[PDB]
């Protein structure tokens, strides 16, 4: 059966270039006309590059224009896109996909490859204890958190008590802050729980190896 | 240049059901040559668009007789005779009768009970604002449906400045984190700190506060 | 026009 | 450049991290600038067989 692996995404700083590649099986490659398509971390989908069958012609949108440039070798079963001058805003997962024989449209798609273009630099993240606001007498249940902020690239992983303490965590995903990545996590436990028990984040970045643990003390 | 609008945004639904999905397009979808290139995709998180109906209403190999294709012009909808767990992942349209353009997708979810957040708001840190920064961070836990509107309120005047949201994917319910980002000195100029959420289960906002001074 | 950017119909 | 490590013994922070610099002193403001950043204040110290610096509350 049809199947198309991209590779070659990564990080590049604004300016720069990368190129992607497109591997192609299970179908005569030199019949159809191949596409470029993104994803941009909101999710949605944008068009970036047509190249007819035999290579001959390149359709491109304004946004890429002049700084893309799709390519293939039919003899290799391979399809190609060269990035230039990349910008923020081409950050983003890219799959190819085919045009089908009988229709224009986008039959099968590959699984992705992504790029990131910034020029932050590695960054180990702050982690702040997120604790209630003093004073509950209440008895209710407490819910507390860990504040990762400042970090690149990503990735984070965050545990609560080294795993121990998995029910009632809310770990969001990390948003783009000052150029660099935050994420949250709340854990929610019984009043008779803390401050009686201790409770800590655990939180890793693999690119800065940094493996901290905060724990989380009352106001 | 052909715009693509996706109705509804999501669309929760209990297994059995019957779904219905639009797809409107800024112009015709008619090409020269008489047929519309309207297509329908499934995308699962972690894996890219596969396809579905092709050209309005063609299914696509090995997608089931479940879904079916149709509309003209520029409206056009994707039907599911009977929901299953397979089916859930963003829906989106596309058109390949001018230059490419995709719908923003719609989202078939499973449906539950509707559920309040329980809200919890957190000052800066004595660690943070040491440093010379301030975030004040607000959660808004297991909550149903997701559609839920926050506001960030500083001695009465909300404040949309500097204000940077996440939401977890889907126990079935959502949650979300809103955080006000501030420098220490902006922090320090007011002292009266409310994070208010609004969402479907009641009239009244959830009012979660906070005194500077406290 | 047959090819183009959105593909072709063979 | 050469790769420096950072002890973070804290009251409520503890662990590891680390920076590649051209030398120790250039490491060494990256590693303040950090503890800074995460609210610690501590004695600091430094094993060079190791390159390892370590930031130690009281």
């Amino acid at each position: 059966d049809v199947k198309l692996v991209e590779s070659g995404g990564g990080l590049v700083k604004p300016g720069r270039s990368l190129k992607l590649s497109c591997a192609a099986s299970g179908f005569t490659f030199s019949d159809y006309y191949m596409f470029w398509v993104r994803q941009t971390p909101e999710q949605r989908l944008e068009w970036v590059a047509t190249i007819s069958d035999g290579g001959a012609y390149t359709y491109y949108p304004d946004s890429v224009k002049g700084r893309f440039t799709i390519s293939r070798d039919n003899a290799k079963n391979n399809l190609y896109l060269q990035m230039n001058s990349l910008k923020s805003e081409d950050t983003g997962m890219y799959y190819c996909a085919r045009d089908p024989l009988e229709y224009y449209g986008m039959d099968y798609w590959g699984q992705g490859t992504s790029v990131a273009v910034s020029s932050a630099k590695t960054t180990a993240p702050s982690v702040y204890p997120l604790a209630p606001v003093c004073g509950d007498t209440t008895g209710s249940s407490v819910t507390l958190g860990c504040l990762v902020k400042g970090y690149f690239p990503e990735p984070v992983t965050v545990t609560w008590n080294s795993g121990s303490l998995s029910s009632g965590v809310h770990t969001f995903p990390a948003v783009l802050q000052s150029d660099l990545y935050t994420l949250s996590s709340s854990v929610n436990v019984t009043s008779s729980t803390w401050p009686s028990q201790s409770i800590t984040c655990n939180v890793a970045h693999p690119a800065s190896s940094t493996k901290v643990d905060k724990k989380i003390v009352p106001r | 240049n052909i715009v693509m609008t996706q109705t509804p945004l999501s669309l929760p639904v209990s297994l059995g059901d019957q779904a219905s999905i639009s797809c409107r397009s800024s112009q015709s979808l008619v090409h020269s040559n008489g047929n519309t290139y309207l297509h329908w995709y499934l995308q699962k998180p972690g894996q890219s668009p596969k396809l579905l109906i092709y050209t309005v209403s063609n299914r696509f190999s090995g997608v089931p007789d479940r879904f079916s294709g149709s509309g003209s012009g520029t409206d056009f909808t994707l039907k599911i005779s009977r929901v299953e767990a397979e089916d859930l992942g963003v829906y989106f349209c596309s058109q390949s009768t001018h230059f490419p353009t995709f719908g923003g997708g719609t989202k078939l979810e499973i449906k539950r009970a509707d559920a309040a957040p329980t809200v919890s708001i957190f000052p800066p840190s004595s660690e943070q604002l040491t440093s010379g920064g301030a975030s004040v961070v607000c959660f808004l836990n297991n909550f149903y449906p997701k559609d839920i509107n926050v506001k960030w309120k500083i001695d009465g005047k909300e404040r949309q400045n500097g204000v940077l949201n996440s939401w977890t994917d889907q126990d079935s319910t959502y949650s979300m984190s809103s955080t006000l980002t501030l420098t220490k000195d902006e922090y320090e100029r007011h002292n009266s700190y409310t994070c208010e959420a609004t969402h479907k289960t009641s009239t009244s906002p959830i009012v979660k506060s906070f005194n500077r001074n406290e | 026009a047959n090819g183009g950017a959105s593909g072709q119909v063979k | 450049v050469t790769t420096y490590k950072l002890v973070i013994n804290g009251k409520t922070l503890k662990g590891e991290t680390t920076t590649k610099a051209v030398d120790a002193a250039t490491a060494e403001k990256v590693f303040k600038q950090y503890a800074n950043d995460n609210g610690v204040d501590g004695e600091w110290t430094y094993d060079d067989a190791t390159k390892t610096f370590t930031v130690t509350e009281k």
